[PDB]
RNA sequence: GACGGUGGCCAUGGAAGUCGGUAUCCGCUAAGGAGUGUGUAACAACUCACCUGCCAAAUGGACUAGCCCUGAAAAUGGAUGA
RNA sequence: CUAUGACUCUCUUAAGGUAGCCAAAUGCCUCGUCAUCUAAUUAGUGACGCGCAUGAAUGGAUCAAUGAGAUUCCCACUGUC
RNA sequence: CGCUCAUAGCGACGCUGCUUUUUGAUCCUUCGAUGUCGGCUCUUCUUAUCAUUGUGAAGCAGAAUUCACAAAGUGUUGGAUUGUUCACCCACUAACAAGGAACGUGAGCUGGGUUUAGACCGUCGUGAGACAGGUUAGUUUUACCCUACUGUUGUCAAUUGUUUGCGUAAUAGUAGCAUGAUUUAGUACGAGAGGAACUGUCAUGCCGGAUCACUGGUCUGUAGGUUUAUUUGACAAAAUAGUGACCUGCCGCUACCAUCCGUUGGAUAAUGGCUGAACGCCUCUAAGUCAGAAUCCAUUCUAGAAAC
């Protein structure tokens, strides 16, 4: 799932941790954190870990949030990736922080995305562009 | 590429090359160096190296100004 | 135009139901009368019934 | 409303209050038009279609 | 056991599993297309040499991407391209064995390349006076009528023909003492219109802009660079001793099963890191540059805007170990096997492609000039820092 | 060429040789089962059984056992000893 | 027998597991059942307990303080990966 | 059985087999000792092909399955629980298929179990003690030899000139594999609900070869600064602190923690035909031959023969 990228896949892969991280719901929906399972569409290999998208979905839940919302597994959607990356550009986006959103199987994410969004992830699924007024 | 302040110094981005940042508030820092960036998490002007001159002034040996404080 | 739920489809035209239940305000003050079309999409159902 | 879209570009700059910027996309479909008039403050069901 | 995992790939690609120190350290050719084209112009092969690589930004055009034209840095290498002189012609002969080297036909145009092969005859390892001609150097007025004779054989003969093919380095800064002979086998055209057109050669000395193109794939043979003794964990892509509390350096753990009851061949084992030749494939070529001898050299890239003011593209000061620039050169879409004293030996690639930005023609912008601590971005840099101090900083280092 | 009593009787608006079932008889002819299938809502049409024209002398089944094949896949490369 | 077996009757080898406690370091069947803890738990912990084969100085039950003690769970400075 | 219909797909009752990846039967070899089990590591191998490609079937409209063949070229995962294979859920995925190789791999590992001494509990035993009963703690030694292998010198003394260039290429190895989105197209297909393909286009996973323009990583560059303690009477400049600590930090080495690169011809397989007999017809076949796989072999690529 979903799936639907992009054109291309916005290029590489980088993460800021693959499974078993925690980052941020940046939601209105009461998810406090999202911590990874794994992540859509990563094959992998022989000791491997399934490892963060730049802006794509991934199989996480609800650790500390609200207890409907805890326990059963969640799509969601990385934001941005504490750990850095360089783009078709020259530029090297980097963040505060790692954070994403909880989101719809069809990629769709809930209320309103918090704070700032790499434009890639936004490219990537045109519901994320939609719901924030930021998106740098 | 175009030429764009650092936002944490007067060493100016060569459209080229250095690093971006983003940080929860949402703000625009490009950067150059990470010594650059260690100086901006600190939050203060340079006082550990030679390397911007800042410090060369106000030490003497280079600019020989101001001198005494 | 096309607002107020109204979707359009080729599909249909070749043949496909896609069934909804719709209304859009569709009134005309053309001379000097009023015309109460109004389009009226009643899904209704595939088999014989009282639906 | 929540600032800064673009970096480094001419969103904020213009900062639009529907004029120029906002005039285009508005013939092919109406972006975000509010086509019935939605919910301002809360439900209270009483919604039926009939005849 | 079934195994029990699938991947297990030979950790490395078993297509080089000689895996010695590669002798010729400049690109050994062995492997060139074939042709009968009117323009018989193209040689296959030239020789440039790394000194470097920078980078710079082009406006790609590649629709149907994301964007269709768009700002983007692409890694450039960067190679002082010199004059190749043609001190002779090798004709062949088409056999059951192979082929084969009857004998050379050389004129006359230059002998450094001489002065190379040589300094190592007689007693005491080496000596400097000529004890052998016995398989060497011609006469000139009394060499040509041999050419002559010989002309008329190869003419005859189908057996395809390459020209003995040098460059030249005692030109740049290198001072190279090892002799840097490379062939190019001529192709396009009769047997003897070749022979003819290496005939030609001889009384010339061609360069790089007569082979290639601003944008035109070539096939780069090189030296990798050659990085010692080394390990299994380094060599290949296995991992490593499981544990801190394991008992290994330098380990696989298995190496072959009580199976087949010798150890196999191919199984992941340290030696010494690649210094092998390989032949990277397709690189696209963004520039053959003007000579910077004698005007040329305040001029790398033209006009203000899509070639900007004026530079030379060099990386600046002598460098501590390493090379700078002062000649013609190929702006090759990134990277190249080995480092800065190595010789690229080019060719032509074997199947030339059309497909699909492998012949798109390409335009640039900003372009660097390497070293952040100690200098910046060459001409505009400078005087900024200038004026800023001459106390403080310039940006020029012996 | 491959007809008639005839849509035989049943079931069945209808299923007429042939959804399906039963009895399955005779006339005329060299020749034609109340019919082998295809097909038809079903009839028909075609095809078969069945008969003749031409070509012109061999043909058809059913088994039997000799060699060959199928069956007949497993792990380092590979053994009629080569 | 609505029944966990209070109670009666009998038999051996006298008595016949009381209070407690438990799939415990004691439970084979056994990954016992129910519950929680987890995205997922033959792990732990609460409960149940006709307990293969628990149990009263063979000492039973609990528990502060302590422990290079055994188990788990969470925060815990992320080159174990 | 499967509406109909034995064999599309299954297939009762019954028979013939293979297999040595279960365990038993066995005791031929080893008790003057093959280091027992598991897991990590890693190659190679077999096919009984899970995916892949090319195909043939179907109760195959489409998507989706199901069955068959060629085919081992390439892929065949991350966890939770358990000493653990076996097992048992979650999670992605093209697929998460079976196995072998002294039940591959202890002078490669830890030792989690099992297998000693100490102990605990239960049961059994008059007791010493027993328990495929649990529980807890319990030294994993030696390669400097021969070979095999990795890489490297040396030799090529009949590889023939006291010797040295530039070549050839036999032989050996060989590499790229796969996905997604988009176009096709909401078109074909389909009552509908749903819903494709050949080609093109842009990216990714893994893998393989390089590299260091960028960024990140590191520091004896002890290169500079900041600071502690100490010592050199102070200032200063230095030392000791076995690199004093800390912040920067070059060259360098390096990170799908960055970047660039990984082709095209014939030969076949299955299979689909063509002409076409044996067998007046008829038939992909017997003679003959067309197309045609990730296949085969070359091309490209590594090494370069007591080979030229």
């Amino acid at each position: 799932m979903s799936k639907a990228q992009a054109v291309g896949s916005n290029y590489r892969v980088s993460l800021g941790l693959p499974v078993g991280a925690v980052m941020n719901s940046a939601d209105n929906s009461g998810a406090k954190n999202l911590y990874v399972i794994a992540v859509k569409g990563i094959k992998g290999r022989l000791n491997r870990l399934p490892s963060a998208g730049v802006g794509d979905m991934v199989m996480a839940t609800v650790k500390k949030g609200k207890p409907e919302l805890r326990k059963k597994v969640c799509t969601g959607l990385v934001v941005r990736q504490r750990k850095h990356w360089k783009r078709k550009d020259g530029v090297y986006i980097y963040f505060e922080d790692n954070a994403g959103v909880m989101c719809n199987p069809k990629g769709e994410v809930k209320g309103n995305i918090l704070g700032p969004v790499a434009k890639e992830c936004s490219d990537l699924w045109p519901k994320v562009a939609t719901n924030a007024g930021t998106i740098v | 590429m175009k030429t764009s302040l650092c936002n944490y110094s007067e060493f100016k981005i060569y459209p080229a090359r250095g690093m971006k940042f983003v940080r929860g508030d949402s703000k625009v820092f490009h950067f150059i160096n990470t010594k650059v960036e260690s100086l901006f998490f600190r939050k203060i002007n340079p006082r550990d190296i030679r390397w911007s001159m800042v410090y060369r002034r106000i030490y003497k040996n280079t600019t020989t100004d101001v001198s005494a404080k | 135009g096309k607002l107020r739920y109204m979707d359009s489809r080729e599909d249909e035209q070749i043949r496909g139901i896609t069934m909804k239940s719709s209304a859009i305000s569709l009134h005309y003050a053309t001379g000097n009368e009023e015309y109460l079309i109004n389009l009226i999409d009643s899904p209704g159902h595939v088999d014989f019934s009282s639906e | 409303a929540p600032l800064e879209p673009t970096q480094d570009g001419s969103a904020i700059e213009t900062c639009p209050k529907g004029e120029e910027p906002r005039g285009d996309e508005q013939q092919v479909e109406s972006m975000t038009p509010k086509p019935v008039l939605q919910e301002e403050n809360n439900q209270e069901s009483f919604i039926a279609f009939a005849r | 056991m079934s195994h029990r995992k699938f991947e297990a790939p030979r950790h490395g690609n078993l297509g080089f599993r000689p895996r010695k120190r590669a002798a010729r350290h400049q690109g050994k050719v062995k492997s060139f297309p074939k042709d009968d084209r009117t323009q018989k112009v193209h040689l296959t092969a030239f020789m440039g040499y790394k000194a470097g690589m920078t980078h710079v930004v082009r406006d790609l055009e590649k629709p149907g991407s994301k964007m269709h034209k768009k700002e983007i840095v692409e890694a450039v290498t960067i190679i002082e391209c010199p004059p190749m002189y043609i001190v002779g012609l090798v004709g062949y002969v088409e056999t059951a064995q192979g082929l084969k080297t009857y004998k050379t036909v050389w004129a006359q145009h230059l002998s450094d390349n001489f002065r190379r092969r040589l300094y190592k005859n007689w007693y005491k390892s080496k000596s400097k006076k000529a004890f052998t001609k016995y398989v060497k150097q011609y006469e000139t007025e009394e060499g040509k009528k041999s050419i002559e004779a010989s002309l008329q054989a190869i003419k005859k003969r189908c057996s395809v023909v390459r020209v003995i093919a040098h460059t030249q380095v005692h030109k740049l800064k290198l001072t190279q003492k090892k002799a840097h002979v490379l062939e190019i086998q001529v192709n396009g055209g009769s047997i003897v219109e070749k022979v003819n057109f290496a005939v030609a050669n001889f009384e010339k000395t061609v360069n790089v802009t007569g082979v290639f193109a601003e944008n035109e794939l070539i096939d780069v043979i090189g030296v990798t660079k050659g990085k010692g003794f080394n390990g299994v964990i380094k060599r290949w892509g296995v991992r490593k001793l499981p544990r801190k509390t394991h008992k290994g350096l330098r380990k696989v753990a298995c190496i072959g099963a009580w199976h087949p009851s010798r150890v196999s061949t191919t199984v992941p084992r340290a030696g010494q890191l690649g210094y092998h030749h390989r032949v990277e494939r397709n690189k696209k070529i963004y520039r053959i540059g003007q000579a910077q001898p004698e005007d040329g050299k305040q001029i790398s890239t033209g006009k203000t805007e899509f070639d900007l003011t004026e530079k030379t593209i060099n990386p600046m000061g002598g460098f501590a170990h390493y090379g700078m620039v002062k000649h013609e050169f190929l702006m090759l879409k990134g990277c190249v096997a080995g480092p800065r004293k190595r010789a690229l030996t080019l060719r032509k690639s074997i199947t030339t492609q059309t497909g699909r930005a492998a012949l798109e023609k390409i335009t640039l912008k900003f372009i660097d000039t390497s070293s952040k601590f100690g200098h910046g971005l060459h001409q505009t840099a400078e005087d900024k820092t200038k004026y800023f101090g001459v106390k403080k900083s310039r940006s020029t280092k012996a």
